């Protein structure tokens, strides 16, 4: 799980 | 004369926000350095960041989120959904810290630099941002704030004590509910009030600063606003006389309430706004009024710090990102001429090292 | 106990 997209 | 600067920084709409994305659960501002608002653009979810100091040029990354809060100084951002925390530096591109609660989280902020406050239906937690930290349990909740729709948390410099503040509607009125809570103590007091804050004040004679805890209230019989020192003095002190003042509301204003409080310890003046946009100023020192008025027809729902004029700064439902600070200018004249009040004039002015006490 | 004396009588 990852809340932010940064890539 | 105004005693007060009033100032536009930004309208929100101008920059590409939807106006329904303007309110308490979508808009934050941890402080004065950005505000992030959370947004829905088809089924993606997103976050739109506005650097206060390049607010023409925003970001919008995307996000499976519920709520997001920035940092008061730096760009790391927390990020929830649910029972997950993650914190995000954002320049690195990197996920700093995770952690997974065994409750939902109803309200959450950063009450310093580095450590995050959580509020869940029955605790309150401090999580430090340092070495490989995990929440600490502070204190139960009251039950007096069973029920209540959470709206601050707040804490002195040292972190000893400890204040939580929920609203409810009761006999058609919005009535306020406060815990104070010691930590070297470990007793709560529960209080009537809306709206709050710290302050660290060093007294006329004092070899050390004092810790007071300023209060505003809508009680059943009118509103007040009370100054006082919280703990023991410390040692050779002589203990800060505690002050109740009144606070004004018009007759055709029944159902408004105070929303927000900033201490300047710059100036040590008190700026109070109520939900429907009514400005308040007082002395910290005496609790007198020296100024009232309505600068917002849009209600107002979130507030920090202004560091560069040491005042407040605001958003209102519309939108509009708003300032109010000391005149320094203006301040002592006006208290001396309008308020036909020499005494405070003159204390005020060589106490802060304002001009204008010169003729009285 | 309590922390603060709320009662503004002197």
């Amino acid at each position: 799980e990852t809340l932010l997209d940064l890539d | 004369i105004l005693p007060i600067r009033f100032q536009e920084h930004l309208q929100l709409q101008n920059l590409g926000i939807n106006p329904a994305n303007i309110g308490f659960s979508t808009l934050t501002m941890e402080s004065d350095k950005f505000i992030c608002i959370r947004e829905k653009v088809g089924e993606q979810a997103q976050v739109v960041i506005i650097d206060m100091n390049d607010p023409s040029n925003p970001i919008r990354r995307p996000i499976s989120a519920d709520s997001a809060i920035m940092n008061p100084a730096s760009k790391v951002i927390a990020l929830k959904a649910g029972k997950t925390l993650q914190i995000f530096n954002i320049e690195m591109k990197s996920k700093m810290k995770a952690h997974t609660m065994t409750d939902d989280v109803t309200f959450w902020k950063w009450i310093s630099l580095n450590t995050v406050a959580l509020v869940t239906d029955n605790a309150v937690y401090h999580w430090s941002m340092e070495g490989e930290s995990q929440p600490v349990k502070m204190f139960d909740r009251h039950s007096s704030l069973a029920g209540c729709q959470i709206i601050n948390y707040r804490t002195d410099a040292k972190q000893k004590w400890l204040l939580l503040t929920g609203i409810s509607a009761q006999q058609n009125r919005v009535v306020g509910a406060m815990q104070l809570y010691s930590v070297d103590r470990k007793v709560s007091q529960p209080i009537e009030g809306h709206a709050a804050s710290f302050a660290q004040f060093k007294m006329e004679g004092n070899a050390e600063e004092s810790t007071l805890f300023c209060f505003a209230v809508r009680g059943q019989a009118g509103g007040k606003l009370h100054i006082i020192e919280v703990g023991t003095p410390p040692t050779g002190n002589q203990p800060f006389p505690k002050k109740a003042v009144d606070v004004f509301f018009p007759p055709e204003a029944q159902n408004d309430f105070p929303v927000a409080m900033q201490i300047s310890e710059k100036h040590d003046v008190v700026f109070l706004i109520t939900k429907y946009g009514y400005i308040h100023l007082y002395d910290l020192e005496t609790g007198t009024c020296i100024y009232m008025n309505r600068i917002s027809g849009e209600t107002i729902f979130v507030t920090a710090p202004h560091e560069a004029t040491a005042g407040i700064i605001g958003v209102n439902r519309k939108g509009q990102v708003l300032s109010v600070c000391v005149e320094e200018e203006n301040i002592i004249p006006y208290i001396t001429n309008v308020l036909q009040n020499p005494d405070l004039a003159l204390r005020m002015a060589v106490r802060n090292n304002l001009a204008g006490a010169e003729e009285l």
